[PDB]
């Protein structure tokens, strides 16, 4: 098995960046980047070899089993997924993101339409717009009691522009459980907030 | 230039077999490897073995090594990876590869465009489309809601409206069934006079909505 630490991690522009990767040996590394919707795309091979093209703000280092990936000077066009890869093995992958200042949500919460409740289903949406950095809660509670287990969350990349994060949490009740209760409310916890926020509605 | 294109998006239940092709050009077929690697929703890359075209002989990992049977039609210079017995971890997008040269085999310079594969027993069902409703900035929006398979594409306004929207990554229901929600932030004052339409496409049922969303 091949490791790749950390996971993610957030860079501002212009910034010396450098990715590890920690391989096994019993039987040399190479290194892909990888953008939403697009196959990766060869950048070093050979542990520091440069691909045809590749910019020389990249370098690929190694020794026994620890290779690193450095940028001398990260660009707008290299935010994505790093890979490396030995042999017929790959390493997890490293996302990188842009580090921007702290952004709390703005929050807002639909009730479920007239047009879905009549086919049965009521879904209510809690909107978290334009945060960062990711890491987001979303707690519903209805009548007050805290829910678990009836709803799923769903987050957008990284804005292109402001490098903020959207996430949208969906509470999903059938019609006659919805109608038993009267107050829906969404609340939100996240690093720019002082302390939790809440948008509600009666039915 | 080497160009490897595969074939188009598969859906297949539990337990049946799906067969990927790659289509290799612009250099001697029989020359080198053709790798497949897939990736699964959200995950890293998987190599799955090799085939030589130059007469057909194969090598799988462990962990597939019973499942998958990778074939070569070297007259259409395509590769063929076939994996059988397939579970809901399958789905994930198949890429076929092709090392840099013939020396270095894993040096993986050239890839396909990627195939994705759905494993489910969920069947084909365009989605309804609800609007979310607006209550100095507003917010409102369109749920996509139970379709399947992946994926469905949404508009605002014809295409006219792409600023502030969010049209987020579907979500699998404990049904089977996706669901997605899309919004778009605009100015409040604008709630009134200027309408606002999502288009939904979802070409594996044929489904085109436009939902209208008022206040």
């Amino acid at each position: 098995v091949m490791s790749q630490s950390p996971s993610s991690l957030a860079v501002s522009l212009g910034e010396r960046i450098t990715l590890s990767c920690k391989s096994s040996l019993t039987l040399y590394l190479a290194w892909y980047q990888q953008k939403p919707g697009q196959s990766p795309k060869l950048l070093i091979y050979s542990t520091s070899t440069r691909e045809s093209g590749v910019p020389d703000r990249f370098t690929g280092s190694g020794s026994g089993t620890d290779f690193t990936l450095t940028i001398s000077s990260v660009k707008a066009e290299d935010l994505a997924v790093y890979y490396c890869q030995q042999y017929e093995y790959f390493g997890g992958g490293t996302k990188l993101e842009i580090k921007r200042t702290v952004a709390a949500p703005s929050v807002f919460i639909f009730p479920p339409s007239d047009e879905q409740l009549k086919s049965g289903t009521a879904s209510v949406v809690c909107l978290l717009n334009n945060f960062y950095p990711r890491e987001a809660k979303v707690q519903w509670k209805v009548d007050n009691a805290l829910q678990s287990g009836n709803s799923q969350e769903s987050v957008t990349e990284q804005d292109s522009k402001d490098s903020t994060y959207s996430l949208s949490s969906t509470l999903t009740l059938s019609k006659a459980d919805y109608e038993k209760h009267k107050v829906y409310a969404c609340e939100v916890t996240h690093q720019g907030l002082s302390s939790p926020v809440t948008k509600s509605f009666n039915r | 230039q080497v160009q490897l294109v595969q074939s188009g998006p598969e859906v297949k239940e539990p337990g049946a077999s799906v067969r990927v092709s790659c289509k290799a050009t612009g250099y001697t077929f029989t020359d080198h490897f053709i790798h497949w690697v897939r990736q699964a929703p959200g995950q890293g890359l998987d190599w799955m073995g090799w085939i030589n075209p130059f007469r057909g002989g194969t090598n799988y990992p462990q962990k597939f090594q019973g499942r998958v049977t990778m074939t070569r039609d070297t007259s259409f210079t395509t590769a063929y990876m076939e994996l059988n017995r397939l579970r809901s971890d399958d789905t994930a997008v198949y890429f076929c590869a092709r090392g840099k040269n013939s020396d270095y085999n894993w040096d993986f310079q050239h890839w396909g465009q990627g195939t994705l594969v759905t494993v489910s027993s969920a069947s084909t069902k365009g989605p309804s489309v609800f609007p979310l409703a607006p209550s100095g900035t507003a917010a409102l929006g369109c749920l996509v809601k139970d379709y399947f398979p992946e994926p469905v594409t949404v508009s605002w306004n014809s295409g006219a409206l792409t600023s502030g929207v969010h049209t987020f990554p579907a979500v699998l229901q404990s049904s089977g069934l996706y669901s997605l929600s899309s919004v778009v932030t605009v100015p409040s004052s604008s709630l009134g006079t200027q309408t606002y339409i999502c288009n939904v496409n979802h070409k594996p049922s044929n489904t085109k909505v436009d939902k209208r969303v008022e206040p």
